[PDB]
RNA sequence: AAGCAGUAAAUGUGGAGCCGUAGCGAAAGCGAGUCUGAAUAGGGCGUUUAGUAUUUGGUCGUAGACCCGAAACCAGGUGAU
RNA sequence: GUAGCGGCGAGCGAAACGGGAAGAGCCCAAACCAACGUUGGGGUUGUAGGACACUCUAGUUACAAAGGACGACAUUAGACGAAUCAUCUGGAAAGAUGAAUCAAAGAAGGUAAUAAUCCUGUAGUCGAAAAUGUUGUCUCUCUUGAGUGGAUCCUGAGUACGACGGAGCACGUGAAAUUCCGUCGGAAUCUGGGAGGACCAUCUCCUAAGGCUAAAUACUCUCUAGUGACCGAUAGUGAACCAGUACCGUGAGGGAAAGGUGAAAAGCACCCCGGAAGGGGAGUGAAAUAGAACCUGAAACCGUGUGCU
């Protein structure tokens, strides 16, 4: 019911650390596909539309310049990634800075088991009233189990993955943390 | 791409444990029965590369 | 807490924008002056261009030569080796293993920069006159 | 339609050298002669170079 | 690092590899010392010796490289109404 | 960006080890044995092979020789598919206010306004006359492997290589090995021949001058599903409109401008002025300063009236 560790969900949560982590894991999610044409890639504008010297009109050299309506981008979006790197150590510490979080606010409980013989949605959100857990609700559990994950995806605000499938996203957007009694010490041995 | 090394540079000189970088003295191919024996002697020893000379060449001898 | 995230202090700055007014100071010219190569867009000249005076490195010349057959060796102190048990037997192998060798080039040479502190069996393939000096100083036998 | 019929030599391509290494595209033709040599059905005309004709042949 | 398993998630594995802990000499080589020299006689460069990974900002290098503008050069084609 | 190359200037630029993806290898010429320049046997190489003398009960047409008969999954039309009723403001409810519901279905698009329960769909679960493709089975064809001696025999020639003139290898003829073309001269034969960066000796590793071979790699006209801190009518493909079309040139070629009434045409029956165009009433609609030169309607610019001057 309640059982502490003090060195995965005691610790001082590092805020400098956690929040490079979040803006990092933003970063990865985007796929650019994004482009412009320039001065080559346009279509025709090849020749010149009138000599140099011969007239009252500016000097140009082609239709497809950039002050040209319709005719050249000087520097728009290119296709490029937006990922980068973080050091293994530092992944570590900014997760168990998350779940020593929830913990400071009384945001932890552990179940003992889910026997959920077929899929069935109404029974699920009825364990969540028994509960009394607010609106948004981060479910782990020790391995895949699709009957648990089948009768709680249709609801509003609740999501539920693995104790190996933790990220930092998941757990600052959820407002309270269930976990099953058996996958916290997984998760415990897993973050050393 | 990575930046290339400056090949004739890198003949003429070497990074010393400080940062700095050795280098070898001129008028000494030829021509030695114009100079006097102290000027000859004291060419043999070698020098360093100015302050001057380093804000020029330092991108030069980044691999260095 | 995605609503209130704060960055550290000091860690973040925003970049500087040319060519967008007076109020600035990078507003018609940019930065670059007035009517020179230096001004033009595509450059100027290259790094170790003098503008026509004979440049250094051609002033200058060159030296040495380079060896194929260079040997090199993996140095280590008479300090490094302070953790060892007393009477241990240190052979490259275990070297390579400990933390103390990350890489080892073309052999383990042993230095003498520093006490050994204990009494150890040294296996190695190059010793230094002092290295030896002080190893069977302190009781024990090297070898190569 | 110029190769030697009983090999297939024929000609190529390089450069032409001068003292200050200027280059200048020419090229390497093959020794041809016209010969009559025995075919399956009779003698014909046919370029055969001057390699092949070398230590015999019929003609 | 590539790769492998993963939701195009960015996590887990993966230690070939790179930098640092020791310099000096053209080199053999020696080593907290080394090079020059008959000579630690003197002098030169070292023993000052914290580093490394990711990332915001400034500047430089290779790419058109802050934008617009030539007189020309070459290649393949179209034209004696 | 190391070795090295370079009017050693500007500049150019390796490989082998080590870590990975993938991963099978075979058929001929020759010696020889039988037939009157059809291929009939025999045989395929370095921890030396074969001919020649000698012990003696699986493979499959994607290389390795190739011609078919035989069961199951997918592709090209579809079908079924849970759960809502009132009140207020509206021309209209999906909005607001209350009480009920389904979820392995709260992805989306429509519907007189903002819908999980109104509509088409989604989750999930089924379906194929006939025609393609991928395969699995037996069928079908084709199929003798270890060969201890070892004197005599066999392999691929105007080839290997050298000189001269060129080109190619990161390497500009340089001390330039290794690889190619033209012209001439021209080897050896298992006690042989080639390589290890000129060249010689020793040692070590290989066996040229015949051929074939899937997988890991590159690319996208055009399909069927999808995705975006990409565009939103001077933007996005030149082209959201029937656009390579108006138009220009003898020709090869060059090349535009042009989206929006309303929820529903319900597109103003009829009267009046006028030759018409146009307009004033009436009527339609929530709104006609929404009447097809039709959402919103900025500035330049052109008019009428008026307080002060």
């Amino acid at each position: 019911s309640i059982e502490l560790s003090d060195a995965v969900f005691g610790i001082e949560p590092n805020n400098s650390v956690l929040f490079e982590a979040i803006n990092l894991q933003r970063a990865s999610l985007r796929q650019g596909t994004h482009a412009v044409k320039n001065r080559s890639a346009v279509s025709g504008g090849g020749r010149k539309p009138w000599k140099q010297k011969g007239t009252g009109r500016a000097r140009q050299g082609t239709i497809r310049a950039p002050q040209w309506r319709g005719g050249g981008i000087v520097f728009g979006p290119t296709p490029r990634s937006y990922a980068y790197k973080m050091p293994k150590k530092m992944r570590r510490l900014a997760l168990r800075s998350a779940l020593s979080f929830k913990v400071q606010e009384n945001g932890l409980t552990v179940v003992d088991a889910f026997n959920f013989e077929a899929p069935k949605t109404k029974e699920f959100k009825n364990v969540l009233s028994t509960l009394e857990q607010p609106k948004k609700v981060l479910v782990v559990t020790e391995n895949e189990d699709v009957n648990v994950e089948l009768s709680a995806r249709n609801i509003p605000g609740v999501q539920v993955t693995t104790a190996q499938g933790l990220n930092v996203l998941d757990i600052t957007n959820a407002d309270s943390l269930v976990i099953t009694e058996a996958a916290a010490k997984k998760v415990e041995e897993v973050l050393g | 791409p990575k930046m290339k090394t400056h090949r004739g540079a890198a003949k003429r000189v070497k990074r010393t444990a400080s940062g700095q970088l050795k280098r070898s003295r001129a008028f000494t191919s030829h021509l030695f029965a114009n100079k006097s024996t102290k000027q000859k002697r004291q060419l043999r020893k070698a020098r360093l590369v100015s302050k001057s000379d380093m804000k020029r060449v330092k991108q030069l001898l980044a691999y260095k | 807490k995605l609503h209130e995230l704060k960055p550290a202090e000091g860690s973040r700055k925003e970049r500087n924008r040319v060519g967008r007014g007076v109020a600035t100071g990078n507003g018609k010219t940019s930065g670059r002056g007035h009517k020179g190569q230096k001004a033009r867009s595509g450059g100027g000249v290259r790094p170790g261009f003098e503008g026509g005076q004979l440049p250094l490195f051609r002033r200058l010349p060159k030296r040495g030569f380079t060896n194929i057959n260079r040997k090199e060796y993996a140095i280590v102190n008479l300090d490094q080796l302070n953790k060892f048990e007393d009477g241990t037997e240190v052979t490259p192998a275990l070297l390579v293993e400990s933390g103390v060798v990350k890489n080892e080039k073309s052999g383990i040479k042993i230095l003498g920069n520093g006490s050994l502190d204990k009494k150890l069996t040294v296996k190695a393939h190059k010793f230094s006159a002092s290295a030896a000096e002080a190893i069977d100083a302190k009781g024990g036998a090297h070898e190569v | 339609g110029k190769q030697c019929f009983v090999t297939g030599r024929k000609a190529s391509t390089g450069n032409r050298r001068s003292h200050a290494l200027n280059s200048t595209k020419r090229r390497w033709n093959a020794n041809l002669q016209k010969v009559r040599i025995l075919v399956d059905g009779k003698p014909k005309k046919v370029w055969v170079s001057a390699r092949a004709l070398k230590s015999g042949k019929v003609t």
